[PDB]
């Protein structure tokens, strides 16, 4: 008889204890949004998490990195540019096979043939 | 680590966006961070090795281009 | 009596010529002494690793001779040498002999 | 004049250190050695540029690191680190 | 098998 | 009654054989003397009566075939991404323009 | 010599292709392919010839064809460093 744990809990009770409005279809605001963020040049990744993204990801290279502002505005920059190429690559690699919809398939090939997979 | 989903699901949506893409499958965004975070470690790798090269502690936007530059890639208004 | 440079430090690579070859490189004002020292001594590494490999492909191809298809198979197989040196094409190495599996039969 | 320059004898005497059984042929002898010597300027290239980078002048065996480990990939970066730098304890030992 | 009782959807030690 | 039917090897055994033999061999494919009769008209126009080493032309024939090969698995990636195993001219256009050369 | 282009044959860019590892090929391919190399080697040969004329030599060498490949991201081995 297989049995398991879920409660994870020794005993219970643990916190008792001392210690008419318009809708636009299915695909209508997208293209009016792509131009949104086409037009427009602020970054896309919001810099708090991506300041922490680089924070916590250097950390392990090198203890007690510090970061200069600049520094990681470079990088913000780098990689809106390395996935905006990257998804360029995956548009025209998802209308390959007769699709609008892309499926990570189209940039796992899209990075194969690059040579970095 | 807590920041990597800090990358979040609309800012994909807007990267793929200023991308021209107009329909995204739902198992993009979480292969598309590791894309991401790839790419981030190997250029802050060779940006740190940079760095504590220059008997320094800190990296700078000049070191990032730098290593962008080994890389391949440069970027403009950040030094360099 | 002079004695090489390279049995100071242990090595079959000559420190003499890759000394030459950093000073009339120009790589900087100055080439100190320890930098063809450290340069002779990662080459010989490499040119080693890669030449095990070939070893090996060529007790697999059961050979007593490196021909560059086991250079070509030494350095396909290591995936690590595939990004040193997947951006290099070598001479007489054709291809890994890999099929897609779409493409076998049912 | 008529004498040219490569790795021939060094990298049998490495061959034979590393298989003393095996032969070489002339031309993947000569890719060995075109080998090499492209590794050879990466390494010195990227040192230059590191040098150039840091206000310095002088190519030191650091350089030759950071560069080592900037170029070649990881796994083969390590076991070169290490191997250089035994390799320059041994020069420094034998002054 | 799931993490909840199947007879009151709660969790705890389940004979699975 | 019983006519005879010839011993014909199906679509694509013959071809996946070839593979397994042509994968294996290293010897260059397209053939030297067509391959270099390709060099001499296109270095016309860039200035006449050139001469080549003995060796330019077999480096840039393996050359040519290694940049060929390599354009080929990727084609036969960018063919079997529309689930087919024909290849097509939009495959190597994809290919090249992924490369960045289109 | 005019239009050699075609002496690769059919055949043989097909056992490139199978050296590429494909099963089928399209009817269009041979001149597209070709095309690949049309424009491949052209700037190939422009680079070789920069590298031959500014030498002072007036033979393409064999040097000079790796030395252009060094160059434009697409090298190649055992033929001098
Ligand atoms: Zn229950």
């Amino acid at each position: 008889a297989r049995t398991k744990q879920t409660a994870r809990k020794s005993t219970g009770g643990k916190a008792p204890r001392k210690q008419k409005p318009h809708r636009y279809r299915p695909g209508t605001v997208a293209l009016r949004e792509i131009r949104r963020y086409q037009k427009s040049t602020e970054l896309l990744i919001r810099k708090l998490p991506f300041q922490r993204l680089v924070r916590e990801i250097a950390q392990d290279f090198k203890t007690d990195l510090r970061f200069q502002s600049s520094a990681v505005m470079a990088l913000q920059e780098a990689s809106e540019a390395y996935l905006v190429a990257l998804f360029e690559d995956t548009n025209l690699a998802a209308i390959h096979a007769k699709r609008v919809t892309i499926m990570p398939k189209d940039i796992q090939l899209a990075r194969r043939i690059r040579g970095e997979r | 680590r807590d920041n990597i989903q800090g990358i979040t699901k609309p800012a994909i949506r807007r990267l793929a966006r200023r991308g021209g893409v107009k329909r995204i499958s739902g198992l993009i965004y979480e292969e598309t961070r590791g894309v991401l975070k790839v790419f981030l470690e190997n250029v802050i790798r060779d940006a740190v090795t940079y760095t504590e090269h220059a008997k320094r502690k800190t990296v700078t936007a000049m070191d990032v281009v730098y290593a962008l530059k080994r890389q391949g890639r440069t970027l403009y208004g950040f030094g360099g | 009596k002079a004695k090489t440079r390279s049995s100071r430090a242990g090595l079959q690579f000559p420190v003499g010529r890759v000394h030459r070859l950093l000073r009339k490189g120009n790589y900087a004002e100055r080439v100190g002494a320890g930098a063809p020292v450290y340069l002779a001594a990662v080459l010989e590494y490499l040119t080693a690793e890669i030449l095990e490999l070939a070893g090996n492909a060529a007790r697999d191809n059961k050979k007593t001779r490196i021909i560059p298809r086991h250079l070509q198979l030494a350095v396909r197989n290591d995936e690590e040498l595939n990004k040193l040196l997947g951006r290099v094409t070598i001479a007489q190495g054709g291809v890994l002999p890999n099929i897609q599996s779409v493409l076998l039969p049912k | 004049k008529t004498r040219k320059e490569s790795y021939a004898i060094y990298v049998y005497k490495v061959l034979k250190q590393v298989h003393p059984d095996t032969g070489i042929s002339s031309k993947a002898m000569s890719i060995m050695n075109s080998f090499v010597n492209d590794v050879f300027e990466r390494i010195a290239g990227e040192a230059s540029r590191l040098a150039h980078y840091n206000k310095r002048s002088t190519i030191t065996s650091r350089e030759i690191q950071t560069a080592v480990r900037l170029l070649l990939p990881g796994e083969l970066a390590k076991h070169a680190v290490s191997e250089g730098t035994k390799a320059v304890t041994k020069y420094t030992s034998a002054k | 098998n799931e993490d909840f009782c199947s007879a009151c959807n709660q969790s705890g030690s389940f004979l699975c």
